[PDB]
RNA sequence: CCGAGCCUGGUGAUAGCUGGUUGUCCAAGAUAGAAUCUUAGUUCAACUUUAAAUUUGCCCACAGAACCCAAAUCCCCUUGUAAAUUUAACUGUUAGUCCAAAGAGGAACAGCUCUUUGGACACUAGGAAAAAACCUUGUAGAGAGAGUAAAAAAUUUAACA
């Protein structure tokens, strides 16, 4: 007795969830958290034409920074110190 | 299912929420208006 | 895994924190090779810092064996007759110093799970709790329902 | 079927009683959002995950600042429900580059330039 | 020495004699042991609270399984607070 | 101690207290083993940690009568 | 109906939580829903619903 | 800490117990008159800077 | 402290024998404090390893009440063991044939669902009457005081709360009663 | 817990956020000496210095953006100061 | 052990078919479709990976994009950010399930089937009872520290002159 049809969370019949008072004011918190975000989001600081051409310097020496980092890759350098000091291992107290 | 059933679709939890939460709350004062006025 | 493994509760070696504290780490014997590319490691330390080791640390005592191993090993007992070997075979300078050093830090008594991370002898002030601490007393001491 | 919202501007129009409980001036408004991440990005559209990317708040509880200028607007408006915004509160002035050391923030969305560290 | 108290450094016998004994030294009267509470006197585990007052005034109470040993261990608490080396003193200063 | 106690807002004075503590000890912990593994997708790794801990012990305290 | 949704004490009505997509409910809801805000459910109709 | 110090010096937490019961008078008093009135002493907060 | 170790130690892990009287309490509340201290939550030393458990003992749950019209509403179910020894009996006619089972079964309900619920429903103890053996009227300790306050009848109510108590309204006097 | 009464108050929800419960220094020599910084604190001051020169940035770079528009407006106004002139 | 014997050799017969496939550690990584004696497969495209050259790449601001007879979309300077294209070399995926939404078929049935936008799953963790697909939440460790997230169903019913 008591079976629920199928799966207990999907199809034409499943097991009915309800809503709790906790749930309903954790949601309240949010969208009311969402009001003040659109309050804050109002009254804008600049205009378009204010704030049209003032980044584009900035976003321009960073894209040349990543242009020149990329273009920046080669092997890198090989030398006698590194190489000879494998020899360092047959070493010997005379 | 299809949007438009027969028998009463089952909504998902949000929206159940959503519709538990926006209900029509009914003004009343702190005083019944019979006993008092 | 700890319950395979066994335990110990934390404790310290004769009391070392409340008197002068003394490094007791006891002896050091070190096994190295004249030949052999392994112990080359262990040569290059014992030329540069294993003079300022021991003249760090004047208490320690250092032997050093040099003789044919192919792997360079390092012995180290403590007071309480802790025995501790390690392997310094194909191992480099700087990291044989760290290991040196932290051998110098360890103590007699091996590395096991600690169940607990403190040790006071004297934990309880005020009284240890019973249960009829927090609930008073009955008028020349009368049971619950009793008539004399 | 599912598609990006447009919001209707009128949303963002603020009223006289909402301007007396906020306390935020319309008239020489703020310059700079402080947001933080609130809400996981999954279970969220690939262009609201990739725009909070591109905003760079990765991190959460992370305390990040934008401009007040519509273009960023937007974004904030599209990602708006996964954030908690708060404008700048500032009363020692921009800080000094004798004091950019000495800067620390508070849960009211103010920063203090000098920092030292001991009550009244 | 820090760590074990006195009764198992030193072992005594008839502690009770020994503090009216000690207590005589000081000028003052013999006290009398009176169990303050009790818990399970029929159950197979007694346990009993013995306090020691002089003139209505306590010294020292002990708990025990009996009212022999919770009397005796009392007798000890007061040694040791006469003595000075209650667990709660004064550690030793370097 | 065994009649009274100070408490801070959240900590006490500096001065108020002398805390002193020695270290007696570093070393290596007792090897832990971390290992991940997954059901029927041959996803199976292991991997051991030696964590560094100090070991001090408290010499004295002592209070001032600064109030 | 219209007096209920003018005195209505909620400060949250669906049409207004639906217009700001505050929690990305667009996602559960359809655009039909923007029109039968609370009412409707399929063929349904919830009167006392607002 | 509050459970082992409740364990061995059970005075220090009945301190404490005692402290957070005027607290919770205090904060009534508070909820009755917010503002209007002495804050509670115990309720007066630090500020630091 | 000052004390010896194996006595400081027998004192603190020792056990209460702890008495109520069930008179008009509701076997809820008794069977969740009884839960309590028999498993010794209320000992700030519980763990679950040692045994840290209480014997209570509680009188008079002949004279239980529950709350709402649960003595008909509720059904305690058992079955014997056999086809068709699925039996049934209210908490009335269950009452009227042991008045224990019902406070014994909800705490057996109420302690955790471990083994030591068998140990810990043992050191339990039951009376439906106001009478104990001598051994379990003596060895007690202390008797804590119960959940709810019970209300007065008009035979229990003085005349001096009654001539406090204020009169309401007037009646008419052309009126039967 | 608490958290929400720390905010109201002003302090960090989490204590071990900032105050004085975490950015002071956890050891000093016993001989009165002050110690090294310790890591967390290095990287969080860094963090900070980092943060406030970003918000430096931005502002001046809005403000450089209004003054910007100022004088375009203002060179707006003088050419069709010219163009009536002509 | 005869739908046509047993033995040997070709013969290690072939098999889009089943099964199996050995030491340690790390990183990136399921992704439109077309043709096929083709749908248990394969080839190409796409996706994924690797190493390099180059520069624009994602979001996008006004404006712009049909007569017939709605949610949104395309392009798109700025701004926010750092990726994208091309080149050289292959492999593998290419029989997919639920939910929300727009539709069709069906019975306005299906844990049904088929397309589209999106999400999750086939990766870890907490919760709804156990629970793939529901809600919170992702970059990995030691802790005998702390603050939060989603997170517990409420209902009792009809007198009448
Ligand atoms: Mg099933
Ligand atoms: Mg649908
Ligand atoms: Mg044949
Ligand atoms: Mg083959
Ligand atoms: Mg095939
Ligand atoms: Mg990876
Ligand atoms: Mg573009
Ligand atoms: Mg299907
Ligand atoms: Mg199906
Ligand atoms: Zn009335």
């Amino acid at each position: 007795r008591g079976r629920i049809p199928g799966r207990q969370w999907i199809g034409k019949h499943r097991r009915p969830r309800f809503v709790s008072l906790r749930a309903k004011q954790n949601m309240i918190r949010r969208l009311e958290i969402e009001a003040e975000n659109h309050y804050w989001l109002s009254m804008p600081y600049m205009t378009r034409e204010q704030e049209r051409g003032h980044a584009a310097v900035r976003r321009r020496e960073a894209f040349e920074a990543i242009k020149a980092a990329a273009t920046s890759k080669f092997p890198p350098h090989r030398f006698i110190a590194d190489q000879l000091d494998h020899l360092n291992v047959t070493k010997k107290w005379s | 299912s299809k949007a438009v059933t027969r028998h009463r679709r089952v909504m998902h939890f949000q929206r159940q929420k959503l519709m538990a939460v926006t209900e029509y709350i009914p003004p009343k004062p702190a005083i019944h208006p019979s006993c008092l006025p | 895994t700890a319950r395979g493994t066994p335990s110990r509760f934390l404790a310290s070696v004769l009391h070392n924190g409340l008197g002068r504290y003394v490094q007791q780490l006891q002896r050091l014997s070190f096994s190295v090779s004249r030949d052999g590319a392994s112990s080359r490691g262990a040569r290059e330390f014992v030329e540069r810092e294993v003079i300022d080791f021991a003249r760090r640390n004047p208490g320690v005592v250092i032997y050093v064996n040099s003789r044919p191993c192919c792997v360079p090993r390092v012995v180290a007992e403590y007071l309480n007759g802790a025995v501790r070997e390690e392997s310094i075979h194909c191992k480099s300078v700087e990291e044989i110093s760290t290991l040196v050093q932290k051998l110098a830090d360890q103590s007699g008594l091996d590395v096991i799970r600690i169940r607990k991370p403190f040790h006071t002898d004297n934990p309880s002030i005020q009284g240890q709790w019973h249960p009829f601490t927090n609930k008073p007393t009955t008028f020349r001491g009368l049971r619950p329902r009793e008539v004399q | 079927k599912f598609t990006r919202s447009r919001i209707p501007e009128k949303v963002f129009q603020a009223s006289p009683e909402d301007h007396e409980k906020y306390g935020g001036d319309p008239q020489n408004p703020h310059k700079l959002h402080i947001v933080t991440r609130i809400k996981s990005t999954r279970r969220r559209p690939y262009w609201e995950k990739d725009i909070i990317k591109m905003l760079g708040l990765e991190k959460a509880h992370t305390p990040q600042v934008h401009k007040n200028i519509p273009s960023v607007n937007a974004k904030l408006k599209v990602v708006k429900h996964l954030i908690r915004i708060k404008p700048l509160k500032l009363p020692q002035g921009l800080p000094a580059e004798e004091n950019m050391s000495n800067t620390c923030l508070k849960s009211t969305g103010e920063l203090v330039v000098q920092w030292h560290l001991k009550p009244v | 020495m820090t760590g074990k108290e006195l009764f198992e450094m030193w072992k005594i016998i008839n502690p009770m004699g020994l503090l009216v004994e000690e207590l005589k030294k000081r000028n003052v009267s013999a006290p009398e042991s009176r169990l303050t509470r009790q818990s399970g006197g029929t159950t197979a585990l007694p346990l009993y609270f013995v306090g020691l007052y002089c003139d209505k005034k306590l010294i020292a109470e002990g708990p025990g399984e009996t009212v022999l040993v919770a009397e005796e261990e009392a007798a000890r608490v007061a040694l040791r607070k006469l003595y000075g080396f209650t667990e709660n003193r004064r550690p030793w200063n370097y | 101690a065994d009649n009274f106690t100070l408490l801070g807002k959240p900590l006490l004075g500096k001065d108020l207290v002398r805390v002193e503590a020695t270290v007696i000890e570093k070393t290596e912990s007792w090897p832990r083993i971390i290992m991940r593994f997954r059901k029927r997708k041959n996803f199976k790794k292991k991997r051991i940690v030696t964590t560094p801990q100090t070991v001090l012990r408290i010499n004295s305290i002592e209070i001032a009568p600064c109030l | 109906q219209e007096e209920r949704e003018r005195n209505n004490q909620n400060p949250w009505t669906f049409e207004r939580i639906a217009t700001a997509n505050m929690l990305g409910i667009r996602k559960v809801l359809s655009p039909y829903d923007l029109t039968h805000k609370g009412k409707y459910w399929g063929k349904f109709y919830m009167p006392k619903r607002v | 800490v509050l459970a082992d110090l409740a364990i061995y010096e059970p005075k220090t937490f009945k301190s404490l117990a005692a402290l957070a019961s005027r607290r919770r008078h205090e904060g009534f008093a508070a909820a009755l008159g917010d503002g209007k009135e002495p804050e509670g002493i115990f309720s007066r907060v630090v500020q630091y800077h | 402290s000052s004390f010896s170790r194996a006595p400081q130690q027998w004192a603190t892990f020792a056990r209460i024998w702890y008495l109520l009287d069930g008179k008009m309490q509701p076997p809820g509340k008794l069977a969740a404090m009884a839960s309590i201290r028999l498993q010794g939550l209320h000992k700030p030393v519980y763990h679950a390893l040692s045994d840290c458990g209480d014997h209570v003992v509680i009188m008079n749950t002949r004279h239980i009440a529950f709350s709402g019209n649960k003595w008909e509403q509720k059904v305690y179910s058992s079955h014997t063991g056999y086809p068709g020894g699925f039996r049934q009996v209210t908490a009335a006619q269950l009452h009227l044939r042991d008045p224990v089972a019902i406070v014994k079964l909800a705490i057996y309900g109420m302690l955790p669902k471990n083994l030591h619920r068998r140990t810990m429903m043992e050191r339990l103890h039951l009376f439906p009457d106001e009478y104990i053996p001598e051994d379990i009227l003596k060895n007690l300790v202390e008797e804590l005081p119960q959940p709810r306050k019970i209300p007065k009848r008009l035979d229990e109510y003085t005349q001096e709360e009654i001539d406090a108590f204020p009169r309401l309204w007037t009646p008419p006097e052309d009126y039967r009663l | 817990a608490g958290g929400q009464w720390r905010l109201q108050q002003g302090l960090a929800a989490n204590p071990s956020g900032y105050g004085p419960l975490t950015e002071l220094p956890d050891w000093s020599y016993a001989d009165g000496r002050p110690a090294p910084p310790m890591k967390g604190q290095l990287r969080r001051k860094a963090e900070r210095e980092t943060f406030a020169r970003r918000v430096v940035l931005l502002s001046q770079e809005m403000d450089a953006g209004l003054q910007a528009w100022q004088l375009r407006q203002q060179k707006l106004q003088e050419e069709q100061r010219k163009q009536e002139n002509a």
